[PDB]
């Protein structure tokens, strides 16, 4: 009964009625940081790309026989 | 003095094709070797940052 008794009382505090909510913003904070340093590379990689881009144009276009 | 110059490349274009022709092998030579350099360091760029993602993304 007491084994019984714990585990339902684990059961119901686990996640029926626990009033601590800050695991939802513990969460949001690290995908933010996640998507944010994702973006932040996506950022640097298309910066650098177009920087070739246009050193690779300046190249082709000025360049024919 | 930019039209006395000129006036040589007409007399050597007339007189002396042959140097015309080597200075345009000389040039298509260039900018083959340019072209090979710039494809190779966006090679290196790429892989670069291929690498950089690969590495980021362990999320």
């Amino acid at each position: 009964l007491m084994k019984l008794v714990s585990d339902l009382k684990q059961f119901l505090i686990l996640n029926d009625f626990p009033s601590v909510n800050e695991a939802i913003d513990q969460r949001n904070q690290q995908l933010r940081a996640l998507q944010e340093e994702c973006d932040r590379k996506l950022i640097t990689l298309r910066d650098e790309v177009s920087i070739d881009l246009y050193e690779l144009e300046e190249e082709y276009y000025s360049s024919s026989s | 003095t930019e039209c006395f110059f000129l006036q040589k490349r007409l007399q050597l274009s007339v007189q002396k094709p042959d140097q015309v022709i080597k200075e345009d092998v000389s040039e298509l030579r260039s900018e083959l070797q340019r072209k090979d350099a710039l494809v190779q360091k966006h090679l290196t760029k790429l892989r670069h940052w291929q690498q950089v993602l690969e590495d980021i993304n362990v999320q």
